RNA sequence: AACUGU
RNA sequence: UCUCCAGGCAUACGCGUAUAACAACUCGGAUAACCAUUGUUAGUUAAUCAGAAUAGGCAAUAAUCACACUAUAAAUCACCUAUAACUUCUCUGUUAACCCAACACCGGAAUGCCUAAAGGAAAGAUCCAAAAAGAUAAAAGGAAAAGAA
RNA sequence: AACUAAUCCUAGCCCUAGCCCUACAAAUAUAAUUAUACUAUUAUAUAAAUCAAAACAUUUAUAAAAGUAUUGGAGA
């Protein structure tokens, strides 16, 4: 049966006026014997963080009325790409843009035994990295994009001006923005942002730009876009780009986005994390934008261009983003130009240890079914800007 | 077997080390492409000193590391970029394994003790060690660097000798896994490396040691740490070869190793030279391991503003110097 | 000192005791004392005693000369509260 | 001293350490809705350690909440929750809760409240299905599996067709 | 010292000051074999590592590098004429370089 | 110093070390409360000295010379003692009239005896201290039974006396 | 049936 | 040194000085040697081994080398938003041939590693009684081998 | 005249009389004896039966008048 109410609670002397009733205080401990005596308030004399309890949200300085909605990295949109471009105000093109598949084309790009040191990277990503006979995502995935990138990083020989970029830790990337009189913020922080002296080129011509203007953000109404979205009461109004003001590299190359969980359920799907980096992409740009043009609310003359990179070790996805306006208050007009390359998989499997099926070595320690392609694809990424 | 902490506390650490290792360690380097230093100074990146001020991140709940954090961060990224602007001098950076934070694993048996008690009273038994280490960083290479020094090389000094115990100095025996890493598997190609990176804590740091009064211990601490992780590491390289107590090495093994207090930067060179260091197997060796060390430097003085002052090119020619070394 | 969370002890510097070491340069009292010396009598010091010795001679004075009222009470050397002082004869808070 | 062994602060469909907290006031506003007729979805159809019957997963807008299954629940099916009371005759899909008012006499009913908003609390086991007596006005009999037959109004609501192992009564 | 109570500690309270120490220690000749610097002592069981560093370091104007303490456990297999086991006092070893 | 922990080379190897009488309580009340202070001390060194060529000598399974030296420092020692705290014992009477320098009060057990209670210091009160008041000072209905048993115990234990003297004087009536 | 110190 | 046997080492639990050295030869070992006995003295060393703040917001999708792949017994705090605190290494465990069974009881006794490099000794001496017990061998023969029902 | 053993007097008690009684430190009811917060804190219905009535059932004691009268399976 349901219960209304917690189901564990389920299955004289004073009156007298003028005189006060004898109570156990001057005993100074209980006896039954005696009256329970009124004791005021209790005063320590000091504050103590064990026994402090937290002023209520309202009676904060900083409470507002209007409810601040933020996002951060375990928020799952429930329309997933749909939501995240509404509240971006964003138009998808399928695909890379069209700069990043020309660069890996020329074959000045593509490494030598590209193929066979991604293979022996990855081998040493996943086995012998560690004394451990089977290493878990939480260790190999870490390790696999970062010897990628020092890999990618090693084409410096090639090409010297990729000497002009580098990548920090724990950057912390935040914007406020409104869509349709609502609140918005997203909030990111952890894995790099590669950051080089230079904005990344702009993939969309003015003309272009200007076109977005009859594409129109789908709505899926009743659902309120705000749904799956941490709703604040106390909040405090920021922009940040991840780095302080003067950084020497501005603008940001890449924004990467790691997931480790070893196990599908504690892994965000594939459609979840893409809608996880548009909008903390999104963030990083309109960051950008804000503090070169302040917080004024305008179409951008000169777009600017972020890339985004989410892996978890095994499946790869490729995220490029424009920001053409800084005007999100409205839901049309010129609209921000993302790229998405989804499902990228650079193995389908691996095994750590040999598989012997009736005295057969049927899988060696290896990965099964590689694909250089999805390395290719990285590639131009990080190329992307230089070459 | 004992458990052997490669950066420890104890008084004459470094030279109890040595004993058990059968290491002499001489004071000072081992005997003996322009690149703009002055580039090098900036391009060593101060940069990640200039984003410590700007890389905004989570702040540290406990406030205590948030000083060794800094560290960590600055070093990490120093060391990435330093690799990719060394490597086009020298080819065998382009070649060269970086591994961040793994362990290195040796195990290794130097003289006999006999029970003084139990059921087993009076049966002899070897002395066990086991030395464990996670350097900050470390190169590993395909191909084994240059020796400093022909093998059989002699000096008179002695290696030190210990009137005590083992356990008399803070020791403690544990049975377990017996383990001998080179930070990397044996199916891994690069079975050799050029240059190991190490981090002091801050109990172990300058500050605290003199209010300690174990200022005389600082430069111990960097022997110790040195002599442990780099004799270790050198003696899995030889085994992964297939020399062991019984078949010494017959080509010299050597490796470098760099410990830092993070500010102060310390050089250590190590040749391993004998694997026979059981009483048995060394009872007639006329050969011994040789470490060469260096005083720990500062690499600068401090960062204001957005940038660094007091920068030493000295030291950073070292690790200059060092990385452009390559075999002949 | 004192255990906070997570299994880690936090040394209190003001719970640690600091060992007052009084300078023996000087000082002529040794262990043991002469044979030649006489034994001592022993009168144990009493609050008459005390308050004989030091308060009565300025009460003495003072109530003779008529200055002497409740206020100045404190003057001839009473304390109206142990706070305030390191070492509080009621309750006691200091170590030997 | 006692303390129920259902004290989890969150309502929550991911198994619990397994059992899963369910619902059985089944009309209760969702999210992001006006209290008003809305619809869910039979997302799977589980087993109730807890519960003789098993439970069938039904999510609508942004609550997702575990509630007994009927004799026809499967994965996918659509359900709807109302509180109005239907001028004609209400679309009855198997698992639907609506007001007795707008079911007709002679439907099979189960998840009843005896009185409105007490939540479901009789023919919750398997097999167990009430038959809609006699429907007057406001009011309406259900046969509870008791055998007792009461009279309610028709704002109770309750959740057509049988329960799951619709040979539980039947059982040799 | 023993055998007393301390002043409890608060917030902004003061610092604890023995003005009297009835701590009594006694140089040991080493039992086992150690260290020519490192010294055995028989101190109170309630004394602790650091008391004893700045016992040495305060009283005895001693410079202390590094303790080592062990708590050895009276032996009670004694016992007297009327078989009543007796308890040999635990007595704490401090090894002191 | 290390010399201090042991006795004067000298002396080592004599059968004996001359030394004088204890100090007396009345010299120490004579002395000041910082000559007390740094007495202590003084006594103290001694006492840990002759401490430690003891335990040496249990060791070496030796006696100790002149053992009356420690005998009589721990003799000044605690005549110091007693003199310091006569001196505060004195003076918290005057300024407060508490005979004790620790709060406390006479309470009732749960065995129905009248005991003295020393007071504890509490960051909290007691009746926000459910422990404090967790302890029982109440005496339970039972007690009463137990408390006519103390009384007739209390005889019982007279008359068992009585019955002890009448033996002793049997053998002085016999032996004299 | 064989087998065997039954 | 030789001959031969083949569960050994750590932790848990329990035990609580049985540990080690010296000195004894009375008592304990169901006998000696020697100690496990008697007396006395000594012992086990840890920043790494082990033990000893608060209020809100929000969570669909097991594992099995987890990829494919199915299945049924249905199989996992985090992170955000605010509040509070602000510089730390003391205390305790560490010996042993050891415990539960009245006993130095042919019994009972968890886990990890490994299988001899670890760990051990069936012979107090003599005699070769009968009778009895166990083991081994059987000329011819086979109920006076492992096959069928 | 020998062995094993034996030898002893106070260790103390018993009943009345008399008499009511008002006899270190440190740690502790938390896990008693754990130097500071947890977790609120709490005994007890006729006394019965056994037993006697040779079992068992109502029932069965706990100054003189006087073991008179009554009561009682009129019986203990």
């Amino acid at each position: 049966a349901y219960e209304w109410g917690v189901r564990s609670t389920r299955k004289r002397v004073y009156e007298i006026p003028g005189l006060e009733p004898i109570t156990y205080e001057g005993k100074k401990h209980f006896v039954p014997w005696l009256a329970r005596p009124i004791f005021p308030p209790w005063e320590r004399g000091w504050n103590d963080p064990r026994f402090h309890r937290a002023a209520p949200i309202h009676e904060q300085t900083l409470y507002k009325e209007e409810p601040c909605y933020i996002f951060h990295q375990r928020c799952r949109l429930l329309e997933g790409m749909k939501q995240a471009l509404w509240l971006t105000k964003t138009k998808l093109i399928e695909g890379l843009p069209k700069k990043v598949l020309s660069l890996v084309d020329d074959p000045a790009n593509h490494i030598e035994n590209q193929e066979q040191r991604v293979l022996d990277i990855i081998s040493h990503a996943r086995l012998w990295h560690s004394t451990e006979d089977i290493p878990k995502r939480e260790t190999y995935c870490p390790l696999i994009v970062d010897s990628l990138i020092q890999l990618c990083k090693s084409q410096i020989l090639k090409h010297p001006s990729l000497a002009r970029r580098t990548s920090a830790q724990n950057c912390t990337l935040a914007t406020t923005w409104n869509r349709e009189s609502l609140l918005l913020q997203v909030r990111g922080t952890s894995s790099t942002i590669l950051s080089a002296k230079d904005p990344l080129p702009v993939i969309a011509s003015r003309e272009e730009v200007e076109a977005t203007r009859s594409h129109v953000l789908e709505t899926f109404y009743p659902i309120s876009p705000t749904i799956d979205l941490q709703e604040c009461h106390v909040y405090e109004v920021k922009d940040d780009t991840g780095f302080q003001e003067g950084y020497p590299y501005p603008h940001p190359h890449t924004l990467y986005f790691l997931e480790k969980a070893n196990l599908r359920p504690q892994r965000f799907l594939p459609e979840q994390l893409r809608a996880k980096m548009l909008l903390f992409a999104f963030a990083n740009a309109l960051a950008q934008a804000r503090l070169l043009y302040g917080n004024t609310a305008k179409v951008l003359e000169q777009p600017i261009v972020v890339q985004s990179v989410g892996t978890d070790g095994r499946v790869f996805q490729f995220l490029v983003l424009q920001l053409n306006t800084t005007d999100l208050a409205s839901s049309e007009g010129v609209k921000n130009l993302v790229w998405t390359d989804s499902d990228q998989l650079l193995y389908r499997h691996f095994w750590c240890r040999p598989v012997i099926k009736k005295k057969v070595v049927v899988e060696p320690v290896g990965p099964v079914d590689f694909q250089p392609e999805t390395f290719r694809k990285f590639l131009a990424l990080y190329l992307h800007g230089v070459v | 077997k004992y458990v052997v902490h490669p950066q420890i506390s104890a008084l004459n650490a470094d030279r109890w080390y040595q004993s058990f290792t059968k290491t002499v360690f001489v004071s000072g380097l081992p005997p003996a492409p322009s690149l703009d230093l002055a580039a090098l100074r900036a391009a060593v990146c101060d940069c990640i000193l200039q984003e410590q001020v700007y890389v905004r991140r989570r702040r540290p709940r406990s406030l205590f590391d948030r000083r060794q954090a800094l560290a960590s961060s600055i070093l990490d990224q120093v060391v990435r970029t330093l690799v990719n602007l060394l490597a086009p001098l020298n080819p065998v950076l382009s070649t060269a394994a970086l591994d961040c934070k793994r362990s290195v694993d040796f195990y290794w048996l130097r003289g006999e003790e006999r029970i003084p008690a139990g059921h087993r009273k009076g049966h002899i038994d070897a002395l066990r060690y086991q030395i464990n280490d996670k350097p900050h960083n470390q190169i590993r290479i395909s191909k084994q660097l240059p020796e400093f020094v022909p093998l059989d090389y002699s000096i008179p000094t002695e290696i030190p000798v210990m009137k005590c115990k083992p356990d008399k100095l803070p020791l403690f025996r544990r049975q377990y896994e017996n383990s001998i890493f080179t930070g990397s598997k044996t199916a891994d190609p690069c079975c050799y490396g050029h240059t190991q990176f190490h981090l002091i804590p801050d109990r172990l740091k300058r500050e605290r040691l003199i209010r300690q009064n174990q200022a005389e211990q600082v430069e111990a601490v960097f022997r110790a740490n040195a002599i442990a992780s780099l004799f270790a590491w050198t003696g899995a390289q030889a085994m992964y070869q297939g020399f062991w107590s019984e078949a010494d090495v017959t080509r010299p093994f050597v490796s470098q190793a760099v410990i830092t207090d993070g500010k102060y930067f310390s050089f250590f060179c190590y040749q391993l030279n004998t694997l026979a260091l059981t009483v048995q197997a060394d009872q007639n060796n006329p050969r011994k391991n040789l470490c060469w060390g260096s005083q720990s430097q500062p690499l600068y003085e401090t960062v204001e503003d957005n940038d660094v002052k007091g920068f030493d090119d000295g030291t950073l020619l070292q690790i200059v110097h060092f990385l452009l070394n390559k075999p002949r | 000192g004192i255990y906070t969370s997570d299994r880690k002890f936090v040394q209190i510097k003001e719970m640690v005791p600091e060992f007052v070491v009084p300078d023996l340069t000087g000082f002529k009292l040794k262990p043991y004392v002469n044979y030649r010396a006489p034994a001592g009598i022993d009168t144990p010091l009493t609050a008459k005693a005390l308050f004989q010795e030091t308060v009565a001679p300025a009460i003495e004075k003072d109530f003779k000369e008529g200055t002497f009222d409740a206020n100045n009470l404190e003057k001839y050397g009473f304390e109206p509260t142990q706070e305030g002082k390191l070492f509080q004869l009621y309750p006691k808070n200091f170590p030997r | 001293k006692f303390v129920s062994w259902k004290s989890r602060t969150k309502y929550t469909v991911k198994p619990v350490k397994n059992y899963r907290m369910i619902d059985f006031l089944r009309f209760r506003p969702e999210k992001e809705k006006a209290p008003e007729p809305f619809e869910e979805k039979v997302v799977v159809v589980r087993y109730d350690p807890c519960r003789s019957a098993d439970i069938a997963l039904v999510a609508g807008g942004s609550r997702k909440r575990w509630i007994i299954a009927t004799e026809n629940m499967k994965a996918g099916d659509t359900i709807l929750n109302s509180n109005h009371i239907g001028r004609m005759a209400v679309a009855a899909q198997e698992g639907d809760a609506h007001p007795l008012g707008a079911l007709p006499v002679g439907t099979l009913i189960n998840n009843v409240e005896s009185e409105p908003g007490r939540g479901a609390q009789y023919i919750r086991a398997a097999g167990t299905c009430g038959v809609l007596l006699r429907k007057v006005n406001g009011t309406a009999i259900i046969q509870l599996p008791s055998k007792r037959q009461m009279q309610v109004l028709e704002s109770c609501t309750a959740t057509v067709g049988r329960v799951s192992n619709v040979n539980h009564n039947q059982r040799v | 010292a023993r055998n007393v109570l301390y002043p409890l500690y608060q917030l902004g309270g003061p610092q604890l000051r023995v003005f009297r120490t009835n701590f009594f220690i006694q140089l040991v000749r080493p039992g086992t074999a150690q260290p020519e610097d490192t010294v055995q002592f028989r101190i109170p069981m309630e004394m602790t590592r650091v008391d004893l560093r700045n016992y040495l370091e305060q009283i005895y104007n001693v410079p202390v590098a590094a303790v080592r303490t062990r708590v050895q456990h009276g032996s009670n297999r004694r016992r007297d004429h009327k078989n009543v086991r007796i308890k040999k006092p635990d007595y704490k070893v401090a090894y002191v370089q | 110093g290390l010399e201090e922990f042991f006795d004067d080379p000298k002396n080592w190897g004599e059968e004996k070390v001359k030394s004088g009488a204890s100090w007396t309580c009345q010299q120490l009340r004579n002395k000041s409360n910082e000559d007390l202070h740094k007495l202590w001390y003084v006594l103290l060194k001694e006492r840990n000295m002759l401490l430690t060529l003891e335990q040496e000598a249990k060791r070496q399974r030796l006696p100790m010379p002149s053992p009356e030296r420690l005998e009589k420092v721990v003799d000044s020692m605690d005549n110091v003692d007693k003199v310091v705290q006569e001196r505060e014992d004195a003076l918290r009477l005057l300024q407060t009239g508490q005979e004790k320098p620790r709060p406390g009060a006479w309470r009732r057990d749960i065995f129905g005896r009248i005991v003295w209670h020393k007071f504890k210091q509490w960051p909290i009160p007691w009746y926000l201290n459910k422990r404090y008041n967790r302890r029982r000072f109440f005496a339970m209905p039972y007690v009463d039974r137990f408390i006519r048993l103390r009384i007739e115990k209390h005889a019982r234990i007279e008359a068992r006396k009585r019955s002890l003297q009448k033996k002793k004087e049997k053998i002085l009536h016999a032996k004299f």
